[PDB]
Formats: structure tokens, C-alpha cells, sequence
């Protein structure tokens, strides 16, 4: 029994050990409790508004548009308090953790982003954090494996499967199996077992509800449609929520194509992989054809996951939302593009959302469309891994 | 078949406990581990717990993860897994043989399908590990279709509705992880095997002197196999020292 | 002839060679007209808050002053786009260059925070960007050099002098001597020849104008102090402006110690110079008895300046401002302090401020006080920095 | 003293320009800075221009700046280049001998003390590089206090008030950085010296041609002290077979 619908049609569910329930159903009430408590969202609303900075600004860019008839704002996820939206929902989780009384924090990182925004969380309210990165991505997100350190957390490489995203996953999970006690796992996206795909939605809304009143006061009308990267689901989701039932408006995520589709390489089971139940959750995820999960692959680490949420598995399905891929190297170009042209470094999981939007306006340059991507973080941390690519293409 | 209940009624009426052991399939490899299987039941083990090797098994330690991924190297499949099982059960015909298995290796090519295959190769029980009671409703339909016993796991945080559920949607045995023992004798539950913690022959006894019905060797019975990888022969004859004073245990 | 005071007290002027006098007048005219035009002033308000992210958030540490009667915030320019409140007045400038028809632009920077505002100014409005970087600070500051340069900017290290910021000055102030023509001097900082320190103030001002609204919705009272680190003098003028004449306020500016003050190495001259004549302004600096510009030290590249702004140096001698210094194991202790406390990665340059304001409370801990520290700049660029210091430390 | 009216009138009189040759006091060494300025004169220039090394000369070109690193490296202070201008004020009583300097030598240990101790060793002029007419008050008063001409910059961007300014406040020369030329020969202006790019022969005529008093070789006889560090008596010849032609071009 719960309080709330695990499922979205097909998708979702608690496929967690039997352990892991109690774990699971008392964090299912503490948000409910806490939806209702007015305390609650005022002290959450302090801290997002007064420590991570929202509302965040929606950017309209002068220069990448010109020529076309498309209006393209960015929703500046990348000025959130630690670089990218995750902050906003770890803010919440910590709130929920110590509503329960817990005083540990668990979490995956694949991007750094999610680990950093623990950790920050965990300082700020003094709760002791240790989180699990690829050790892949302790390599290309190094920028953020320091700034977790100082912070006072617990960075643990996990060298088993792709040595990514996934590999943490599996890890934490397995330590919240012998932990859930005493800590709190803080799950980085919109998946694996209710409540979270619930949970990360609703603290992540504010997204799309910032986004629509910002383009109402300056547009006058809504978008023709808002458009995310999707690498477990949370920034997608938290932009599209609030415009689910504005049914003009489009809803697009973008998955990592990688090296392309046909090669295998990529990060894009929604579309190019099939349902299968893993990480506590009945999703599409890239697996063998024997059951096995595949490895995922993407330029960027915060897409590197070989599954995805189960509300945009339903959107899909029912065709609310519409799920595409963009390359590594047409992300690389929206991230050049990105910085020679309106002077912000986007983050390579946001270059994807930024090129698939670059292509529905080059495309059809005079298709009128008023077009939001969430730029869901900041590309500091990829700024060597960007470097060492165009140094080996002679750029 | 009816392989769970003989068994249970011959142990009881000998005033011993069921030893359990886990071992992956293909651990190391498919004759090796053929040879390790009917190792454990030469020297006395009564049913048998078995795994199937999974991509990203989260709910086991580093042991298990080891364990799969010697079998990987071995090149085993699920596929090759139950052409082992199809011979064991040609091999044994009376001994109870059970599946710990991932959900997606279930639900991958069909939940019907699945249990269809285990029923033709002779298995009699699957336990899906991350598949709680909740969750169970398609997984033990097609178990019971094709006469699976499906095995519930009995948390050490279980509340009432939980035992009962337990007792209600679970056959064969009950994998208990003093006042639970108490509650599922209550309801018409499976008997309980304890798998917390066993590997010594000093933790067997204790489970049987609680009130379960057997012991769960969970593993340490594959770190025999890791500590003797390179030592095939060596490897057998220390998994046979081990089972036997476990076995000798149980009564 | 000007239009404006070039001079604070005895602090200012215009120590240029004649050449560049009518550039000096043709900005100070246009500043005067921008500063009239309700358009540019439109311009620059919705670039400051829908590009940039203005206004920035006051936080409240809730950790670091636990058992003391200080309640201190921080003034959030870490928040700011680009990471630093650099960012505020070039987008000010860069309207100014462009209303004089310039479409070049030419920097100096030091802790490559003011480089990045330049290039990303520069890349939004379409100009060509070229910035001076000390080859030193082109290594311990190396996570603003890559971000420079996607964004379409020239960087030129320089080996002259100590390789730090006042060689990048030199440079600069060079290259504009036979540029001006068609480049625009974007300065960095509250220095140089007027009208540059009193510009960079009004493009600044933002800081203290948001920080009195907020200390006011927040406290309902005016603060005991504010605190800055004093590089150049742009951030601290930027808090101070709009309390100078609120003369309740204390006005705290802190110079890096450096090593100590006592061991020569240090970037105190206001404190620990005299005054000169240098880099087209009269004010304090380190200099031999010589009148040789001394080189300067700081563990901080942005603080690394031998000379300080004039309206510093006039508020200093009357008494409205104290000025103050902070080793670098005192800024070190306060940048750690803030990370694990308080979940903030502040830059080398804003821990001086923090480490000041730290001071402040831990001396006297039942002094009831109501502090704000202006938190300049985020650490991202100093977590190597911090990373080999702590590690040659075994910490 | 009149050193520089004196000159004029006999360059006048003689139908030829004034050739003034810049170079950085200390360059490399002093006693090697000094045979090189013995040298300058013995070929014929008709003043002096001589800056003083300072540490940040942020309105010259890198051949100066490594001239300034060149002294620094000798240990070239303020002190001792004014022991080397009394040296060469006794050894040569009636050429016009010009600083150009940085504001900070000047303003550090005193403007009036600076210009005193220029009269004291028989300077003839000061020009002070990064001092505009606007802030130059302070500094032509201790100069004309001293009997020390103030030199000021008339820039190619020059306006009709700066034009007056200039002719108003300079004394000695005017120093050039055919509109212009007109303008400064209108207002009692001192004579105009040009300055920009005078490297050749071929430059110092041409500049003679338009109307000027004379050229001011900014540098490029840095270059050749830069050339022939290594080889001092090479330098010396080097350096008269260069003045001597510019000085012919003068005529
Ligand atoms: C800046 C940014 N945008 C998008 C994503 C994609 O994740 P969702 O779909 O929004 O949930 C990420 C990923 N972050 C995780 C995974 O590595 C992490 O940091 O740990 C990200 O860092
Ligand atoms: C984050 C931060 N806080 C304070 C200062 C100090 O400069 P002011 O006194 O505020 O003008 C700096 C310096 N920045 C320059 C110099 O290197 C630069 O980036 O180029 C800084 O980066
Ligand atoms: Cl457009
Ligand atoms: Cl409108
Ligand atoms: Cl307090
Ligand atoms: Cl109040
Ligand atoms: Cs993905
Ligand atoms: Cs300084």
C-alpha cells in the first residue's frame, strides 16, 4: 500500500528488495506531510530563494537566432547556487531528511553536479554526506570531485560495470540496503523506486513555473515549446511539469545519441532501448537481448545512464512529450556555439538540449516557433574535457 | 512436483534442520561449476539456492559481484544457465532446487515465459530479489501456473501486514533475512530458513535452535570458489569440508 | 577640462600621457550622457537582470556564527554570471563602448574573473575582445584562461615584472596608447585615470543599492558594517557607494597581507605604501624609497595589486573607511570555514573579507553585530590553488 | 641658464635641424652609458634627451623596457644617474641636456627637491611622460623654480586649447608626438622638435622639411646598445656610424 500512484501507465514501481520498503513508504508519507505543511515550504522556499538563487533568470539570446524566425530563451538553471538545477531538490530532500530524523545522506553522482549539490546541502544543514562517482567521471568531472571534498563529503570511486553513472547507482543502492536506518538516500533524478520520480518532479516544478510566468510577462503568450536534456529525468521534467496540461505547448527531451545510434555508443533507451525493471523501477533501459543491462555512453557525464524516468516513459507513450537525440559532436557544437555567440558556457548535458533547439531553427529558419531550453547547468566542469577534444581535432 | 513439502517432512521427521546452499551458476566456469553443485548435494545439502549471473546486481555483495562476473568471463548466459539446470535435475530428481534471481532477467523475455522455462527444466522455487510482495502479482501467477513455488523474503523490519502477505502469497519456504518465527507459524507460512549471517557450521545451529526449519548459506560457500580459482581439484575438496561440517550441524 | 571631480581629496586624476587625454574626455562625456539616458539605463538594468541574474541573493550563515551575537550575510556576487561581480560593470562599459561607436576592446585581468566578463560582454554584443593575463596568473587562475578563450577573446600572457596583474595593467594601458582609436580600455577596477574609478563605482553601485533593500526587508535596520576585499577597490566600492553617507555603517575594506605584512610580501598599499604616481591615478602603492613600483604578493591573483583606487584612499584618510588585511592562512582558514559550514565555495579574494569578518566575531563573541561580507566571487578558479596548498600542508 | 635658446639660434643661423638622440641613462652599465653618451655628442647631436629607468614605463615600447631591465640589471638607481648627469654637465658646459621621466621620480621624494636637484646638476629641461597639461601645474612650477624648462607632448590629437596650453606652459622645445606646425609657430610656442619614428636618415630630413626644428631619435639607438651588448667597442662605432648619418641628414 501507498499514498500516492507508483506508476505512470506502465512505468514505475517499487522493485526494491522487501528491506528497502519501510525505507520507501516513510519517506512517501514525510512528503506528503510535508506537500501539506505550510512550515515546510516556507522554509523551503527561504532556502531557494535566499541560499541558491531563484528565481533564476530567463535569458532571450540576441545573437544564435538571428536571421530565423525562431525566438530562442534559455531558462538559467546555470546561475543555481553549485552550477546546475540539482541544487533544487537536494534543498528539499535535506529538508525531508531531517523531518524524518535522519542525519546521513546517500547519493549518486555521475555529472559531479548532483554530488556537489549533496554535499552543499549536507554542510548547510549539517547532515554527513558520502556519495558514489564513476570513476570514469571522477576523470572528466574532476572540476567537481574537489568541491565535493572541501565541502566535508565523502567521495567514493566505483571502478565495477562502465565505471559511470550506473555503477554509482548499484553502489548506493546496495548501501542504502544496510544503511537506510540512519541515513537518507538522496536519489539525483527523476527514477528508480517511488516515491522519488514523484518527489524529484514536484521540487524540481519550480522550473516550469518560473519559466511560464517569466515568457507570459515577456511574450505574452506560452511557448511553442520548451525543450531539456533527459539523462535520468529531472531538469525535463522540472521544466515540463507545470506545462503538461498546456496541451499547445510542445514538450521535447533529448537523450544522448553518443557516437550515434547505430553504433551502440549512446544514452538513449527511451527511444533506442526497451522496457525492462532495474534501479527500483519498471523503465525502457539499453540491455542486451538477454536481459543484461547494457553499457550507456555520452560525451557528457550527467547523460551517461542507460535508463530514464518513468513519467517521461509515459509521456511518450501517450505522445504528450516527444523524445529525440543529439551527437557528441552536435553538442559540442551548441556549447562553441553557446560561447562565442551570447557568452555563456553551458554545461555539455545542456549543449544537447541547446542542439536539438539549434536544429528545429536551422532546419526551417522561417518556421515561427518561440522555442525555451532549460539550460539545465554551467560548463565549468567540462571546460578541460572540451579543451583536450577540439586540441585533438586541431581547433 | 512436490519437491518443497517431501522435504520438509523428512527433515522433520529425522530432527534436522534444512542446510541451504547458494552458489552462482558458472561459477567459474559451466563443468566446474556442474562439479561444485553436485559437490554440495554429495556431502549433504538439502535443496539448493541458485543464482543466475545479472548485469548490476544490486541487492549483493562484492562476493556475488565476483561471482557473476567470474561466470561472465566464463561466457555463461542465462540461457547456458538453465542448460545446467536441465542437468542437474537429471542428475537429482528429488532434491528441491530454487532460483535467486534479478527481476529483469524474469520479466526480460516474458514473466510466463520464464517460469514456463523453469518448470521445464525441473526447477522448484524463484525467489526475485527486488521484487517485493507489493510488487508480486504477475511473478507468482505465472509461478504458480507452471508449479513454482514463489519465495518471499521475510525482512527483519516486518510489520504484521507483511507476514501475513507473506504467509498468504508465498510457497515453499520463507526466506526469513523470535517473535517473527512466532508469527509466520501463525498463518499457514512456508517454513522458514534462516540466511542471515551463515557461514559457520556455529551459525547453522543457532538458526535450527531458534525454531526455523533450515539455514541459508547466503555465501562464503563462493568465497571457497574465490579462494581456490586457480586450484580446481583443491577447490572441491575444500567445498566438500565445509558443507559437511554445515550439514553436520543442522542436527 | 573634465566634466566631473577626477580627484577624491588628494586621490585621482589624470596621469596620462597627453595622447590619451581626448579618450579620456570622449568616455567621460559619454558616461555623463548614459547616465542622463533613460534608454541605456533601461538597457543596462535588463541586461544586469535578465542576463546576469540581478539581483543576487543576501544569505544568512546559519553555522559559522553559532554561540557568538554576530548575525552575518553574504552579499551573493558568487551567484552573478561569469562567477563574480566583474561582471556588473563591463556590461555597463560595453554599452558605453558601443554608444561611442568602438568595437574592440582591450582588458587586463589578473584572477581572470574580469577577463571572463570581458569576453562574455564582448561575445553578447559583438565586440572583438583581446585581454592581458600575467603569466603567473595565467597558472594558478587557469580555469578562467580556457573559459576566455571559447568565448572568442584573445589572451596575452605577460612575463613582464612580477607576471601578475599590475604587468597585465602595464600592458594594457600600452596597447591603448595606439589603439584607442578603435578599441574601448575596459578597466577592471575602481583605478586608473578618471573618469575609470568613478564609472566603475556608478556600474557597481548595485551591490550596496540591493544589499540595503534586502538587510533592510530582512533585519529592518541598516547594518554595523559592511565588509570587502580591496583589490583594486571595485567590489568594495560597489557594497560601500550607497552607505556612504548612511555614516552609522561601518566601512570595512581588506588588502591582502599576503605572507605578513611585516615580510614585505603583501598587496597592502593603502596601510603599507605611499602615495604615487602610477598607472594614470595618484594614490597609494608599494614602492622603493626609490619611488620604484614594488611587486606586490598575494595567494589571491585578483588581490595581487600594488595600488589601490583613489575614492578608497580619500575615504580612508577622513575617516569614513578602515581598512584592514588578512593573511593568506587567514583567508585560507575562512575559505575552508565557509565550504564545510556553510555549503559556499567562496573565491581566495572574498575569503579576505569573510576571514576579516570572522575575526570580528571571534574577538569579541558577545559584541552584538550585524555584518554583511560582500562575497565577491565564487572559488571554482582557486579549488587547485587550495588543493596543493592543503595537500603540501598534509590536511 | 639659456642652453636651449642659445642652440636654436645657432641652429638656425646655420641653416640646419636640431638632432636629438634619446637614450636611457645606465644603458647597459654606467661607465659604459656614459663613453656611449660621449659618443652621441662627439658626432654631433645638438642635445640631449636621457631617460631615467624606471620600474613600470607604461608609455614605452619593449626596445626601452629591456633598456630599463639592462640598467636594472647594473644596478642603475635614480641616485646614480644624476651623479652620471653632473659627470657629463661638467665635461660638456652648453648642450641642452633633457629628462624624460616617469611622474612617480619626480613626485616620490619631492617635486620641488626633483627639479632643485636637476639645477644643481645643470638639466636643462624635463619632460614627464605621464603628466598631461591638465595635471601639470605642480610640476612646471618646481621646474621654472629651478630654471628647468617643462617640455610637454603635443600629440597628433591635438585640439586648439591643448595647441595654446602647450605654447602657454612649455618652455625649451615643443616636443612633436603641417596643421600642427602652423598652429604652434602661432602662439609663442617653443620650437617643435619631431619624435615619431625617426630611425633613418631618411626620416630625420624629411621632418626637418616640414617645417620643424629638429628630430628626436625616440629609440632605435636603444636598438643598437640592444644589437652589441656583447661587443662594447662595436657598439661604440656602430652608435657613431649611426648619429653622424642622422646628423648629416639634419642639413
Ligand atoms: C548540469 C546537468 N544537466 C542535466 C543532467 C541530467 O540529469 P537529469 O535528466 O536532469 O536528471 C545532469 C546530470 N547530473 C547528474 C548525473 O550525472 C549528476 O551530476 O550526478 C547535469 O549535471
Ligand atoms: C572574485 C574577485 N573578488 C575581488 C577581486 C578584487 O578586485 P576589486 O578590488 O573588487 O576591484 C577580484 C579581482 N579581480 C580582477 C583582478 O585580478 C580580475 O579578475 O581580473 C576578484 O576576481
Ligand atoms: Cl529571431
Ligand atoms: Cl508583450
Ligand atoms: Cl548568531
Ligand atoms: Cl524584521
Ligand atoms: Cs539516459
Ligand atoms: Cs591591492
Amino acid at each position: 500500500t501507498t499514498l500516492l500512484n507508483p506508476y505512470f501507465g506502465e512505468f514505475g514501481g517499487m522493485y526494491v528488495p522487501q528491506i528497502l520498503m519501510p525505507a520507501l513508504n516513510q519517506l512517501e508519507e514525510a512528503f506528503v506531510s510535508a506537500q501539506k505543511d505550510p512550515e515546510f515550504q516556507a522554509q523551503f522556499a527561504d532556502l531557494l530563494k535566499n541560499y541558491a538563487g531563484r528565481p533564476t533568470a530567463l535569458t532571450k539570446c540576441q545573437n544564435i537566432t538571428a536571421g530565423t524566425r525562431t525566438t530562442l530563451y534559455l531558462k538559467r538553471e546555470d546561475l543555481l547556487h553549485g552550477g546546475a538545477h540539482k541544487t533544487n531538490q537536494v534543498l528539499g530532500q535535506a529538508l525531508l531528511a531531517k523531518r524524518m530524523g535522519k542525519s546521513e545522506i546517500i547519493a549518486e553522482t555521475g555529472a559531479g553536479q548532483h554530488g556537489v549539490a549533496s554535499a552543499l546541502a549536507s554542510a548547510l544543514l549539517g547532515l554527513k554526506c558520502r556519495i558514489y562517482m564513476g570513476a570514469k567521471d571522477v576523470e572528466r568531472q574532476s572540476p567537481n570531485v574537489f568541491r565535493m571534498r572541501l565541502m566535508g563529503a565523502e567521495v567514493i570511486p566505483v571502478h565495477s560495470g562502465s565505471a559511470t553513472l550506473k555503477d554509482a547507482c548499484n553502489e548506493a543502492l546496495r548501501d542504502w540496503s544496510g544503511s537506510y536506518e540512519t541515513a537518507h538516500y538522496m536519489l539525483g533524478t527523476a527514477a528508480g523506486p517511488h516515491p522519488y520520480p514523484t518527489i524529484v518532479r514536484e521540487f524540481q516544478r519550480m522550473i516550469g513555473e518560473e519559466t511560464k510566468a517569466q515568457i507570459l510577462d515577456k511574450e505574452g503568450r506560452l511557448p511553442d515549446a520548451v525543450i531539456a536534456c533527459v539523462g535520468g529525468g529531472s531538469n525535463a521534467i522540472g521544466m515540463f511539469a507545470d506545462f503538461i496540461n498546456d496541451t499547445s505547448v510542445g514538450l521535447i527531451g533529448v537523450e544522448p545519441g553518443g557516437h550515434g545510434i547505430e553504433t551502440g555508443e549512446h544514452g538513449a533507451p527511451l527511444k533506442h532501448g526497451r522496457v525492462g525493471i532495474y534501479f527500483g523501477m519498471k523503465a525502457p533501459m539499453m540491455q542486451t537481448a538477454d536481459g543484461q543491462i547494457e553499457e550507456s555512453y555520452s560525451i557528457s557525464a550527467g547523460l551517461d545512464f542507460p535508463s530514464v524516468g518513468p513519467q517521461h516513459a509515459y509521456l511518450n507513450s501517450i505522445g504528450r512529450a516527444d523524445y529525440v537525440s543529439i551527437t557528441d559532436d552536435e553538442a559540442l557544437e551548441a556549447f562553441k556555439t553557446l560561447c562565442r555567440h551570447e557568452g555563456i558556457i553551458p554545461a555539455l548535458e545542456s549543449s544537447h538540449a541547446l542542439a536539438h533547439a539549434l536544429k528545429m531553427m536551422r532546419e526551417q529558419p522561417e518556421k515561427e516557433q518561440l522555442l525555451v531550453v532549460n539550460l539545465s547547468g554551467r560548463g565549468d566542469k567540462d571546460i578541460f574535457t572540451v579543451h583536450d577534444i577540439l586540441k585533438a581535432r586541431g581547433e | 512436483m512436490e519437491r518443497y513439502e517431501n522435504l520438509f517432512a523428512q527433515l522433520n521427521d529425522r530432527r534436522e534442520g534444512a542446510f541451504v546452499p547458494f552458489v552462482t551458476l558458472g561459477d567459474p566456469g559451466i563443468e566446474q561449476s556442474l562439479k561444485i553443485i553436485d559437490t554440495l548435494i554429495d556431502a549433504g545439502a538439502d535443496a539448493l539456492e541458485l543464482g543466475v549471473p545479472f548485469s548490476d546486481p544490486l541487492a549483493d555483495g562484492p562476493t556475488i559481484q565476483n561471482a557473476n562476473l567470474r561466470a561472465f568471463a566464463a561466457g555463461v548466459t542465462p540461457a547456458q544457465c538453465f542448460e545446467m539446470l536441465a542437468l542437474i535435475r537429471e542428475k537429482h530428481p528429488t532434491i528441491p532446487i530454487g532460483l535467486l534471481m534479478y527481476a529483469n532477467l524474469v520479466f526480460n523475455n516474458g514473466i510466463d515465459a520464464f517460469y514456463a522455462r523453469c518448470e521445464q527444466v525441473g526447477v522448484d522455487s524463484v525467489l526475485v530479489a527486488d521484487v517485493p510482495v507489493e510488487e508480486s502479482a504477475p511473478f507468482r501467477q505465472a509461478a504458480l501456473r507452471h508449479n513454482i513455488a514463489p519465495i518471499f523474503i521475510c525482512p527483519p523490519n516486518a510489520d504484521d501486514d507483511l507476514l501475513r502477505q507473506v504467509a498468504s502469497y508465498g510457497r515453499g519456504y520463507t526466506y526469513l533475512l523470535h517473535h517473527l518465527i512466532e508469527k509466520l507459524k501463525e498463518y499457514h507460512a512456508a517454513p522458514a530458513l534462516q540466511g542471515f549471517g551463515i557461514s559457520s557450521p556455529e551459525q547453522v545451529s543457532a538458526a535450527v535452535r531458534a525454531g526455523a526449519a533450515g539455514a541459508i548459506s547466503g555465501s562464503a560457500i563462493v568465497k571457497i570458489i574465490e579462494k581456490n580459482l586457480a586450484s580446481p581439484k583443491q577447490m572441491l575438496a575444500e567445498l566438500r569440508s565445509f558443507v559437511s561440517a554445515m550439514k553436520a550441524a543442522s542436527r
